[PDB]
């Protein structure tokens, strides 16, 4: 194994010379750059002499040849609906401001590389090249050395980052050093590769197994979001270290899904299987089929993949159709008779899991072993380090659990995962990094009445997002295949797509919350789930979504709903009547803020331009330099545009043109613009702007509430 | 022998009846608190637990201290009595063509309340939803004779009629205690439906 | 086999597990426990099981009935179809799920209590759908679904939920001719069931269902006190399958417990 963990070193770190290139402009070819500089950086024989001859060495060489198939790293999103920006070469700092790629970001920079290869020369030369110290050369090589173009002398769309490379070089070099482990540039058609992916099948439905009546009703939908994402991710790293690989193995963790790139070995295929049947064999003794994993892989060949549009679908398909397989053919006949010869007497249940294995309360009535981890875990949530402990509580393994220690020695432990501190700011040795969005501010019974705003003006409601992109998976089919001759659609594009989908609604949108009093309970992109304080929830959605659109370059749009909710109404009742508003937002052409109730969709291009901004902030200007028109106006202008004939229109002339003259005449004018706004934009022929006016007139009355 | 007998009023409305709702969206200037109703009809409905619990919270002030209503509306203990032979229904608002007829936009209609405080004396407004007045629905309560009730059936008929001369005198919906209540049952009989039984006497006893 | 039955509900709980989620169909042990508990009662159920014992004795759990007998999706071989529509779907182009029942949710009280909301969901039949479970035409059926009509199917049924109308009619052919219990081609059981052992290791190879655990309570007469049920999981109402299996009625009573609890899952097949 020591030829295999020197195999990854000089994998991952081979093409590091060209950071070393590109700062202090250098001349001569970047792996020799790359070499010496390693050389006189740390002591390594074999990772020094193949980052030497990459360009041992020879399984280097043809996995920089696999993954590679001046100017700064453009995006992800020149390659979807056309519409091309540039990167600022930075570091990905987990609180600090989002890097959004604005489209004058071309230029030689060659300032940000001195500090990239000052921090590499700093945290990389006392560094020990053991197996368990390859899980920081991966955290801190995503921290400096994403958002750095891959290989940008070519004419070829530099998305790819370097970290991506280098990372896929090494996950192409472990898995054709197993491969050729098996056996003992024809290569290119061989079938080494094996795009392996599990599905959990089960996550939307085990957060959401809560009543109205649940005693802590939030608390268990973060808890229960973060332990399967949790157990996602350790379903990822014990197959990759059940087997002889590791992380970059790997091309994301974010739903229940998680896209490998191990080798055929004929042995990956039976460890494949027998991990399968354990993990399952672990969910029926913890779960009783809640909740099943399903692992499918596609063989496929290096050739394969360079065609390129016709041949990585064929191979996610083919992966995607024994996962399919295996969700309806479920389990294998020992499991089942085991399932139903039971001899049980029970008379108590889990409220919760309505399941019969352990019963020890933990509150009013009784609790299962699981839902009493769920307790426990609830509040080492706000913790920092979760550690994967034998037999501590909480389990998310066979010969596992997870605890979320609050950065402690004396306790066993097998894995740290940090989980909002950055990629290499308080790193232990077994440490890997978890994307987690849950910013945290005042708790949940104080968000209804910290509402106002210390001045007694402010309606005491409880809102709450369920935001998602348009279409995820559609995105992950095709995608990227939309422009060119359905190019462009590879491994390493999808996979920095995809982390960018984690980067984003996981660790940004904390700093799209670093105030604004809102609890964001669980985000992924898939869904997001933020339960606030109204007037800084609809800012939370328009803030994110306008931040969504400085990324992406305006593609991929997202469509949100928030309910307005009283006091104390319980969160099963409120996460459900909002997935009623965010699947009635969903019910139009792309995208909509549906607001408040079931209508009031707007599409958020004639929102925050044209309500949010526009509408509200000249109704703003109106009652706030005016004293004689109050609330009763306001009221009755809200009933004109709610009921809204052509009558009402005659009524309402004659209502504004009634009040104009019962001003104090130097307020006369000032009220007859307002008037002709008014009287303009309720009958505007559009019928948009009733609407808005109509939603812009609620958000005034919100406010403006003793 | 064994018999379902069903009971039958057209159980008409002499206020308005407020029930329910889930409280969606007070949406400033429409009803807050709506009255129940039926998704497909969305007609005012009398669900059949607001009916079930309504009188037999009526009849634990009667027939308290029991066996006689834990047999006629089930216990969740007590192994004899669980789903206790009366099954009622939701209530359907029969004659909407009626009140089409004597003439009316919506079946529904907008109270408004309001709440003066005791000492700033501000009020408080509130647009209550009540179903609207001299509408009838269809009320038909199943009670299942076996041979166990064979033992003891007509002591409950002096029940479920009692049961039924208090809905009359309670209100049976919402906020009741001022108006909002007074329903009636005219019309009402009984027959035998599935079984075979005798209900002359019943139906004479039912006036 | 040769009759098929018509539920017209208007207001029905059906279950999924919980109260606060209910589900259109009922997955035939529900209507085979609610004969059992209508011939309980009336007491017949020695007759009504000598009956059931039997392998003339079939039944098949609720489909939907808009003008003409639904299917399940038979799951694999590229939600419900019309029978007109099986055919075409084993082709397969598009038979979006139209609206059968509207299931809405409504919170309920207990006033004047200490933890006192509950919420119980609706499946809301959209004025002409009906459920239909084929069963063998026998007068020991008749007499027990007709008397079902008043005591309810599934949910809180005495608080007015699951009250039906029943309807019996004849099968409408290319429907008769596709019910066979005893065949060896492409087979998909339009009930949810359960094989025995050996024949069960004969149906999983093959077999593309899902599995659905019908489990969580046992009505009684005799413990005063609620006692869980032995947790069965099932088949599919889709389910497809080759050679044709055969089915248990799983006694699944809380052990030592004073009668049987019989969790009837034996299958009517559909051919393809």
């Amino acid at each position: 194994k020591k030829e295999k963990i020197d195999l990854f070193y000089g994998a991952l770190l081979a093409d590091i010379g060209k950071v070393i290139q590109r700062a202090t402009g250098e001349r001569k070819k970047h792996a020799l750059v790359g070499a010496d500089w390693f050389d006189e950086i740390a002591d390594n024989q074999v990772i020094s002499d193949q980052i030497r001859y990459h360009m041992l060495a020879y399984i280097t060489y043809i996995a920089d040849n696999i993954a590679s198939g001046y100017t700064n790293q453009a995006d992800i999103f020149n390659v979807f609906g056309a519409q091309k920006r540039y990167f600022k070469p930075t570091v990905l700092n987990l609180k600090s401001k989002p890097n959004f790629a604005s489209a004058t970001y071309e230029p030689f920079s060659k300032g940000d590389y001195a500090a990239i290869a000052t921090r590499i020369k700093n945290e990389l030369a006392e560094f020990e090249f053991n197996q368990v110290q390859i899980d920081s050369l991966l955290n801190l090589f995503e921290a400096t050395l994403s958002f750095v173009p891959s290989s940008t002398n070519t004419k070829e769309i530099a998305d790819i980052s370097l970290a991506d490379h280098s990372r896929l070089t090494a996950a192409f070099a472990l898995a054709i050093y197993d491969y050729l482990e098996d056996k003992g540039s024809a290569f290119y058609e061989e079938e080494a590769f094996l795009l392996a992916s599990f599905d959990l099948s089960g996550i939307q439905d085990f957060i959401y197994n809560i009543n109205i009546a649940t005693n802590g009703a939030a608390k268990q939908l973060k808890a229960r979001s973060l332990y399967l994402d949790f157990m996602s991710e350790y379903i990822a790293d014990s197959l990759l270290d059940k087997l002889g690989l590791n992380r970059a193995n790997m091309l994301y963790v974010g739903g229940g899904h998680a896209y490998f790139v191990l080798a055929n070995t004929e042995k990956t295929v039976e460890t494949l299987v027998q991990f399968e049947k354990d993990f399952n064999q672990f969910l029926l003794a913890n779960f009783q089929t809640r909740l099943y994993v399903a692992f499918g892989w596609g063989s496929f060949a290096a050739k394969d993949i360079m065609n390129s549009p016709e041949s990585y679908r064929q191979v996610y398909q083919k992966a995607s159709r024994m996962i399919s397989k295996k969700k309806i053919s479920r389990y294998d006949y020992q499991t089942l008779m085991l399932l139903n010869r039971g001899g049980k007497s029970s008379e108590r249940e889990c409220e919760i899991c309505h399941s019969v294995e352990n019963l020890v309360s933990y509150h009013d009535q009784k609790v299962c072993d699981i839902c009493r981890g769920l307790y426990q875990f609830s509040k080492e949530i706000a913790h920092d380090h979760f550690i994967i402990t034998e037999n501590e509580g909480l389990p998310i393994g066979p010969n596992a659990c997870l605890k979320g220690v609050a950065f402690e020695k004396l306790s066993q432990e097998a894995f740290s995962r940090v989980y909002v501190k950055n990629d290499y700011k308080a790193g232990t040795v077994k440490a890997t990094h978890v994307f987690v969005g849950d910013y945290q501010c005042d708790e949940i019974y104080n968000y209804a009445a910290l509402s106002k705003n210390e001045n007694g003006l402010g309606i005491k409601r409880l809102a709450v997002v369920r935001l998602d992109v348009d279409d995820l998976g559609a995105a992950f089919m095709a995608g990227f295949s939309q422009q060119g001759n359905g190019q462009y659609s590879t491994l390493s594009r999808s996979a920095t797509f995809s982390r960018s989908m984690s980067l984003f609604f996981k660790v940004y949108i904390n700093q799209f919350a670093s105030d604004k009093k809102l609890s964001i309970i669980y985000a992924g992109g898939d869904d997001v789930f933020a339960i606030g304080s109204w007037q800084d929830i609809i800012a939370f959605t328009v803030e994110l979504r306008e931040n969504f659109i400085k990324w992406t370059n305006g593609k991929l749009t997202l469509s949100a709903g928030i309910g307005l909710f009283a006091d104390k109404t319980p969160i099963s009742l409120m996460a459900h009547q909002t997935g009623e508003l965010e699947e009635a937002a969903k019910g139009n052409e792309k995208d909509s803020i549906s607001l408040f109730s079931s209508d009031y969709t707007f599409k958020f291009d004639r929102f925050i331009t044209n309500v949010y901004d526009d509408k509200l902030e000249q109704i703003r200007y109106f009652f706030n330099h005016q004293d004689e028109r109050g609330k009763n106006f306001i009221y009755k202008l809200i009933e004109l545009l709610r009921n809204h004939d052509r009558m009402n229109m005659a009524r309402l002339a004659y209502y504004l043109t009634r009040l104009e003259e019962l001003t104090r005449e130097t307020d006369r004018d000032k009220f007859k613009t307002f008037k002709n706004l008014f009287y303009s934009w309720y009958t505007n022929k559009n019928d948009k702007d009733r609407k808005e006016a109509e939603l812009a007139l609620l958000l005034y009355i919100y406010e403006i509430r003793k | 022998t064994f018999a379902k007998i069903k009971f039958s009023a057209q159980i008409r409305l002499e206020t308005g009846l407020h029930i329910g709702g889930s409280d969606a969206f007070a949406a400033i200037g429409a009803i807050n608190s709506p009255v129940i109703k039926d998704p497909i009809t969305n007609l005012p409905i009398i669900p059949g637990s607001s009916l079930k619990g309504k009188m037999r919270t009526l009849l634990a002030k009667v027939y308290n201290e029991s066996d006689i209503l834990s047999r006629l509306f089930g216990n969740s203990k007590d192994k004899r009595f669980k789903m206790g032979r009366l099954i009622f229904r939701d209530a359907f608002l029969s004659n909407a063509d009626e009140l089409d007829s004597l003439g009316v936009r919506s079946y529904t209609e907008v109270k408004f309340e309001n709440t003066i405080d005791r000492i700033t004396a501000e009020a408080n407004p509130r647009q209550i939803e009540r179903a609207i007045r001299n509408s009838t629905f269809d009320f038909e309560l199943i009670y299942e004779i076996t041979d166990e009730n064979e033992n003891q059936v007509e002591e409950d008929f002096k029940v479920i009629r009692d049961g039924l001369k208090l809905l009359e005198l309670d209100y049976l919906g919402g906020s009741g205690s001022r108006g909002y209540g007074k329903v009636a049952f005219e019309n009402l009989k009984a027959t035998t439906v599935f079984g075979n039984y005798d209900v002359k006497t019943l139906n004479e006893l039912l006036t | 086999t040769y009759k098929l039955y018509i539920m017209t509900f208007q207001n029905a709980h059906f279950g999924s597990g919980t109260l606060d989620s209910s589900k259109l169909t009922f997955s035939a042990d529900r209507i085979f426990s609610a004969l059992v508990l209508e011939a309980l009662k009336m007491g017949k159920l020695d007759a009504f099981l000598a009956e059931a014992n039997q392998d003339k004795f079939t039944l098949t759990d609720a489909f939907p009935f808009q003008f003409g007998p639904f299917l399940p999706k038979p799951i694999g071989y590229p939600q419900f179809l019309a029978l007109e529509n099986v055919d075409d779907y084993l082709n397969g182009e598009l038979f979006e799920n139209e609206e059968h029942a509207v299931i809405d949710t409504v919170t309920k009280n207990q006033p004047h209590k200490d933890d006192n909301l509950y919420q119980v969901a609706t499946t809301r039949f959209s004025n002409d759908t009906s459920l239909y479970v084929i069963a063998n035409e026998s007068d020991l059926l008749n007499e027990l679904m007709s008397s079902l009509q008043y005591s309810g199917l599934g949910g809180k049924r005495s608080s007015g939920f699951g009250r039906f109308e029943l309807d019996i009619q004849n099968i409408p052919l290319e429907l008769s001719d596709r019910l066979t219990k005893n065949h060896s081609d492409k087979v998909m059981s339009l009930t949810t069931a359960l094989p025995v052992d050996a024949d069960l290791e004969e149906a999983m190879e093959d077999g593309h269902y899902l599995l659905t655990k019908s489990s969580g309570f046992a009505f009684s007469h005799a413990t005063n006190e609620n006692y869980r049920k032995q947790d069965l999981y099932k088949f599919a109402s889709g389910s497809t399958f080759s050679k044709t299996f055969e089915g248990q009625i799983v006694d699944v009573r809380p052990l030592d417990f004073p009668h049987a609890v019989l969790n009837y899952a034996k299958p009517l097949f559909f051919k393809l």
